[PDB]
């Protein structure tokens, strides 16, 4: 037969929110645990605390989503991502997509008020 | 969507009366409207500067000497952004062809040893004089001239002496040129710095590795150069780009050893013996440590009291201790 | 009513649902043709962005674009379906209500009506 | 001819701005330039037709364009950056030091409502009330008043012409001011009995008209005469007043006579039918009046030290003081830009999604076909930025906030494609037309034609080679256009 | 010869390469960019390049203007631009041209001019 | 106000009836009372009776005119003008 691969979890939509939050916290713990493995695999310049900070931000972004089905989908995609990272399927190029802030300063002019945006036709 | 991070605004007017209108969001397919000639573009710093310039689609004219050394520069720009011109310092028409159509001219041409064809004078003073004459004759809007830190006319070192003379002749010819003096630059595959410390059989100093300078990341020098390129308020100013904190050569070697998990071999020799050795090895065809380099091994960095710095470009240099691991990673062995 | 940002499971950029406006409408009867086959579907397409719509390459003279939606246009069977879709994606929209030809009775015999007074115009056929 | 094929054209539904009718058009563009303009059906405005100017003046949008800011230095303009321009405006403002009504603002025939709103708000925040229109006598307030919409609109809808039994045209030539409406009047006249009379210049009409004279006295005679009786008896009468009469100094007398006649005759103005109609010629006049873009009484007395032209290409040498600092904001190079000290490029009607209010008072929304050329910008953004440089920063920096401010100014700007009749029909006439116009003395000067040349009336139309060729090809004294 | 650039500097071009075609000096369509303008706008990519090697095909407008007018008896001239030597259909679609008006009337496909005599 | 007053009101709405009456009857009295202010009456179906006053340098203020009587409309306006 075709058997599942490493860190594969069968797709299951939780019927109750609480049973989903259990899995969600497990997944968060897995990501935090794997952070050093990610730092070794992908030869990152930045520190393990920064990996963990990024993970916390990612989990934070959906902290107020209510409808259960959307939470189920987000959890499934988060697990798919975890499996992608931990198995070194991803390369450094795609991994660093997650990390747009640690790249250097892109330039002198990042407009913030209406006059600087207007001068660059981005108002 | 992307953004023209280097440009302050959309419509621009060069000092020469050209109207430049940036098109597009600011990505590969966009065009800033500027045209720039980068002398010495295929070198260590020129490559980064060219990558930053062609990232936003300003036309980059690259004068080159060897065809095979410049090939990596074509990748950095869209079709027709990076243009290549055959050039030689003893062919005036070639220089004229290189600078003729540009709004910006920066020259990074400098050599840390002497050759059978170009001695320090020929490469730093007469070369700069010819480039600056082409600039003045074609009335180029912006001319940026890069020299070295510690550039002084009456220096012990022929390198610093010729650099100071080059600065003087540039100022005499083009009164509106901008002079930059970067500190020792490090970074990936640098020259006579970190990479040398990482794979040398032995580093031999004639002055106990005591010399102090503020090393600066090459990316930061290139970004500062770009900023100087695109703001017209830096005309006729002098810039002293240097790193945050002052280091001793021995300190850097100790940091490299700690980051390399391997001990770097240091041997101290008398100055006369090491001179004779370097003067002897100057007979081979591949670049090797100069006699004047070891002369410079007795000069510590001197920062001009009255000179614009990274702060005036709203920039903050990165730290050499922070990059260490990123900059020397392939030699750890572990 | 409208799906907020960051619970859309499509994966599209946030800018799409933040600062872009789509328009929903029916195509107008083309003035050049009498056929009406294209006028029943409810199109949905994006209003253009000023800086990123189209510029001219300085080499071969082509139309460069930074707007990734300039060519996209969805078809829907009905106005309510288009509204529901745009709402489910979080897109700000505007509805352009269609215009139709007002019915009037046309008689061929009207071309030959007797005129009791002076002729207002000479019909010619 | 031969410039494109239908499958490669991007089709955008937008609004024509050549006249004040507000024809609905489809803009076919490929890439960065506009190919053609074709009509789309709106049975309540243009039916399925547009006039030749609206169709063929598109070629004026790709020539004589403004692309970079310009600054006058000596007797020549020099290109300059947006920052340099706007800082020059700020420095001229601080040096001139205008107090109150010394900052004049003029709006041209083509501009959108959002741009007018921005300009008026900024000018008010400078302490000025000198928000003028571009027409002759536009330094003064209009004689028909601004308080009620029905004072300056086509109160009978454009579809109202279908029901007409009698029409009196006062100082207006619809064939030139509103061509599709002229076709509408013609169709009505062909298919039912209908009586048309006019006061004003002898006009070549597609329908039989009765000429009652060229003078205000002739209007008095008519309204007291046989045609006044015809209007009294009519079931759906309507009186059409040209915008060209509003531009006369004696506009008060005409508006007074007409208001008295209307307030008398119930057929002309009852609760089911308002026969009083003003026919604007410019696409922007209705919106301007809607937001109160009208100078104050004391403003017309002052001599401005700074003038801001928004469009404003009908301006003369006389209306600008020599010492004034003039800012021009537009999309084409015309006489107005020639007069300026700083020129700012703004988007054209095909390059922005604006609101236009037609003669009916109908509010319509356009859609941007292409982006502005060069370094040109959206007009209300220009005003917002310059106001920030002037220290009077406008409270909105986003299109939705712009629509909110528009809702604040009037609730009918945000209701699109909707006409709703006025409940104040009887109050408006008395309060605005007959009330304050008692003192005005009618002149003895005869009424003249409002527009000398139908084909060239705007900046776009004067920038078009096609309109130039059409004007010289379709001249009356050319035998190709005679018949006999 | 000497075209001033946007820089204010001078660009020198031989006279032969400013002609739009070898046989015609000036443009033949309003939107067509003249050689002078081409160089002014692309001079960076034309440096150290040999202009005599560039394509420069002949302007067909003059070549068709050198072909003599064909006189026809009737009111209609039929043209299809066929190749009587080779097989197959090698011309352009067969159209008929009315020649009652004064002067020569050009084939819409090939430009060959006809006249009624 | 000193410079501008704007009246918003529905045409058919019941909540606008005191507004329609106030306009229809004392619009002339209000205009003559404040001869330099510019008065605008703008109507639309869905909108709730509101009034806007513009005093100086763009400062504006508004009050809701969901009111029972033409009188009460008048004192709401007067309270705005002060
Ligand atoms: C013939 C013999 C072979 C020729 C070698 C050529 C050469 O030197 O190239 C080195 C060359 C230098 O590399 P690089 O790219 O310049 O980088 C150097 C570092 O960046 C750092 O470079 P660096 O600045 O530290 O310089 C290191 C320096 C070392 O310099 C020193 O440390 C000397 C210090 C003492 C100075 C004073 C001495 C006393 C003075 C007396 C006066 C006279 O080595 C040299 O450059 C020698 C220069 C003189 C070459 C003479 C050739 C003459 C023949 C023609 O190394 C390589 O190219 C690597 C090739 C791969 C090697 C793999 C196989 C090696 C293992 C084989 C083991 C043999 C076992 C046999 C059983
Ligand atoms: C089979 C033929 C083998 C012989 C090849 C002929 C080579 C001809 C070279 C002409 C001599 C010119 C000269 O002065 O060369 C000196 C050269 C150093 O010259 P330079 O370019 O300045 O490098 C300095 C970097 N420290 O130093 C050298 O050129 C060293 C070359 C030694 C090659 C010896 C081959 C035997
Ligand atoms: N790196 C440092 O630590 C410091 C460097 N600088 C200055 O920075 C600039 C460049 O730094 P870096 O990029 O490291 O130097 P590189 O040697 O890396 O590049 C220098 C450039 O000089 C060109 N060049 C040298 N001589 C000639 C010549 N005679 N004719 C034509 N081209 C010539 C080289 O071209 P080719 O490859 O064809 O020889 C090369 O492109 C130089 O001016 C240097 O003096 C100043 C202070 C510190
Ligand atoms: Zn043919």
């Amino acid at each position: 037969a075709i058997i599942a691969t490493a860190f594969a979890e069968t797709v299951k939509f939780s019927g109750s929110k609480q049973e989903l939050q259990k899995r969600t916290l497990a997944l968060y713990r897995q990501f935090l645990r794997g952070a050093p493995t990610f730092a070794d695999l992908y030869e990152v310049q930045f520190s393990i605390p920064t990996i963990r900070t990024k993970i916390r931000q990612e989990f934070e972004r959906h902290r107020f989503v209510d409808d259960l089905s959307i939470q189920n989908v987000l959890y499934a995609k988060g697990h798919m991502e975890y499996q992608e990272c931990i198995n070194f399927w991803k390369q450094q190029a795609q991994f660093l997509k997650y990390f747009p802030e640690e790249d250097d300063i892109q330039g002198r002019h990042q407009p913030s008020n209406f006059v600087d945006k207007f001068l660059k036709n981005r108002a | 969507m992307n953004s023209f991070e280097n440009l302050a605004q959309d419509v621009n007017i060069t000092r020469s009366g050209k109207t430049l209108i940036a098109k597009g969001t600011g990505g590969r397919s966009s065009r800033t409207g500027y045209t720039a000639t980068v002398f010495g573009a295929n070198g260590f710093l020129g490559s980064y500067l060219t990558a930053k310039l062609a990232k936003h689609g300003t036309t980059v004219v690259v004068p080159y000497r060897e065809e095979m050394a410049k090939r990596h520069l074509k990748v950095t720009g869209d079709l027709g952004v990076v243009n290549f011109l055959e050039m030689d310092l003893r062919n005036l028409e070639s220089i004229d062809e290189a600078v003729r159509h540009s709004d910006i001219v920066v020259n990074l041409i400098g050599r840390e040893y002497e050759t059978k064809n170009f001695n320090y004078y020929d490469v730093h003073v007469e070369g700069a004089r010819r480039i600056a004459e082409a600039v003045k004759k074609h009335n180029i809007a912006r001319y940026i001239h890069v020299s070295a830190f510690n550039a002084e006319i009456d220096s012990p070192s022929e390198f610093n002496h010729t650099k100071g003379l080059g600065e003087q002749v540039t100022k005499d010819i083009v009164p509106w040129a901008t002079i930059v003096r970067p500190a020792p630059m490090f970074g990936r595959e640098d020259k006579w710095f970190l990479d040398r410390m990482a794979r040398s059989p032995c580093l031999v100093s004639a002055n106990k590795f005591q010399e102090t300078s503020n090393p600066v990341h090459v990316i930061d020098v290139a970004a500062a150069l770009e900023r100087i390129c695109f703001d017209d308020s830096t005309v006729a100013q002098t810039f002293e780009l240097y790193g945050p904190q002052k280091f001793t050569q021995k300190q850097i070697i100790d940091m490299v050893s700690e980051t390399l998990r391997k001990e770097v071999r240091h041997i101290e020799l008398p100055k006369a013996l090491y001179q004779a050795y370097t003067k002897a090895t100057q007979a081979i065809w591949w670049p090797t440590y100069s006699p004047d380099q070891v002369e410079r091994q007795f000069l510590s960095q001197k920062i001009d009291p009255s000179a614009k710095t990274f702060n005036d470009l709203d920039l903050t240099p990165m730290e050499l201790p922070d990059l260490m691991f990123k900059l020397i990673r392939p030699y750890r062995v572990n | 009513d409208n799906v907020p940002a960051h619970e859309i499971v499509s994966g599209a950029p946030a800018e799409l649902s933040r600062n872009r406006v789509v328009r929903i409408y029916q195509q107008a009867k083309p003035a050049t043709q009498s056929g009406e086959y294209g006028t029943f579907a409810w199109r949905l397409d994006w209003d253009i962005v000023d800086v990123a719509n189209r510029w001219e390459n300085d080499l071969i003279g082509w139309q460069s674009s930074g707007d990734y939606m300039q060519a996209t246009q969805m078809k829907f069977t009905s106005k309510e379906s288009a509204i529901k879709f745009a709402n489910k994606q979080g897109w700000d929209f505007y509805i352009q209500e269609p215009h139709h030809r007002k019915f009037r009775v046309k008689q061929y015999a009207n071309n030959f009506v007797h005129s009791y007074g002076k002729l207002k115009h000479i019909r010619t056929k | 001819a031969f410039r494109a094929r239908p499958w490669e054209l991007k089709k955008t539904e937008s609004i024509d701005v050549m006249d004040a009718v507000g024809s609905n058009i489809r803009i076919d563009s490929k890439g960065v330039e506009v190919m053609r303009v074709i009509p789309r059906v709106h049975e309540d405005v243009n039916e399925e037709w547009i006039n030749d100017k609206s169709r063929f003046a598109c070629d004026g949008l790709k020539t004589q364009r403004l692309t970079t800011p310009l600054i006058r230095v000596g007797d020549k303009f020099v290109n300059a950056t947006w920052d340099d321009a706007l800082s020059t405006i700020a420095k001229a403002y601080q040096q001139k030091a205008p107090k109150g009504d010394e900052f004049k603002a003029v709006a041209g025939a083509l501009v959108e409502v959002e741009s007018m709103v921005a300009l008026k708000d900024m000018t008010n925040a400078l302490g000025s009330e000198n928000t003028t229109t571009d027409t002759p006598n536009g330094n003064s307030a209009p004689a028909h008043g601004i308080t009620f919409r029905s004072n300056y609109l086509f109160n009978s809808s454009i579809a109202g012409i279908e029901d007409a039994d009698a029409i009196l045209l006062v100082g207006t030539n619809p064939r030139r001011e509103a061509a599709v409406m002229n076709a509408r009047i013609r169709k009505a006249w062909l298919r039912q009995e209908l009586e048309i009379a006019s006061v004003g210049p002898t006009l070549d009409a597609t329908f039989d008209v009765a000429e009652l004279g060229n003078t205000h006295a002739d209007l008095e005679k008519a309204l007291s005469g046989e045609f006044g009786e015809v209007l009294k008896n009519a079931k759906n009468p309507l009186i059409i007043v040209g915008s060209g009469i509003t531009d006369r100094e004696d506009a008060g007398a005409f508006f007074n006579t007409i208001g008295k006649f209307v307030e008398s005759t119930p057929s002309v103005l009852n609760e089911n039918w308002n026969g009083y109609n003003v026919l604007q010629r410019s696409a922007s006049r209705a919106g301007a009046y809607d937001i109160g873009f009208t100078p104050s009484d004391e403003a017309s007395k002052t001599t401005p030290k700074m003038v801001w032209l928004l469009g404003a290409d009908e301006v003369a040498a006389s209306d600008i003081p020599a010492d004034a600092f003039v800012v021009y904001q537009g999309h084409n190079g015309d006489v107005g830009a020639q007069f300026a000290d700083v020129v700012l490029p703004g988007a054209a009607y095909t390059e922005k999604a604006g609101t236009y209010v037609n003669t009916e008072g109908r509010s319509q929304i356009s859609r941007a076909a292409t982006g502005p050329p060069g370094g040109a910008r959206e007009d209300w953004k220009i005003l917002r930025a310059v106001s920030e440089y002037l220290g009077v920063a406008l409270p909105y920096e986003d299109a939705y906030e712009v629509r909110d401010r528009l809702a604040e100014i009037s609730p009918s700007l945000v209701r699109y494609d909707l006409v709703e009749p006025t409940v104040f029909g009887d109050v408006a006439v008395q309060h605005s037309l007959v009330g304050p116009n008692g003192s005005v003395t009618p002149s003895s000067a005869p009424l003249t034609e409002t527009i000398e040349n139908f084909y060239m009336t705007d900046s776009i139309s004067r920038s078009s080679p096609t309109m130039a060729k059409s004007s010289i090809a379709f001249n009356k004294d050319n035998k190709k256009n005679q018949a006999f | 010869k000497s075209i001033i650039s946007y820089n204010g500097n001078t660009i020198e071009i031989p006279e032969e390469y400013t002609k739009q075609a070898p046989n015609r000096d000036s443009t033949w369509a309003p939107a067509q960019a003249s050689k002078t303008e081409i160089y002014k706008n692309n001079m960076v990519r034309f440096e150290q390049k040999d202009l005599s090697k560039q394509p420069m095909p002949y302007a067909g407008i003059e070549l068709i203007a050198q072909q003599p007018v064909r006189f026809v008896h009737g009111n209609t001239a039929v043209c299809d631009g066929a190749n009587h030597n080779g097989p197959g259909a090698q011309g352009h679609p067969k159209i008929f041209i009315n020649v009652d008006a004064p002067g020569s009337h050009a084939c819409q496909y090939c430009g060959t001019r006809y006249e009624k005599e | 106000a000193l410079r501008e007053i704007r009246f918003h009101l529905c045409q058919n709405g019941s909540s606008s009836a005191p507004l329609r009456q106030f306009v229809k009857n004392q619009i002339g009295a209000f205009q003559k009372a404040n001869p330099s202010t510019k008065v605008l009456v703008r109507e639309a179906n869905g909108v709730k009776p509101i009034v806007f006053a513009r005093f100086d340098h763009g400062h504006e203020s508004k009050i809701g005119l969901d009111v029972s009587s033409e009188k009460e409309v008048a004192e709401r306006v007067k309270s705005l003008i002060e």
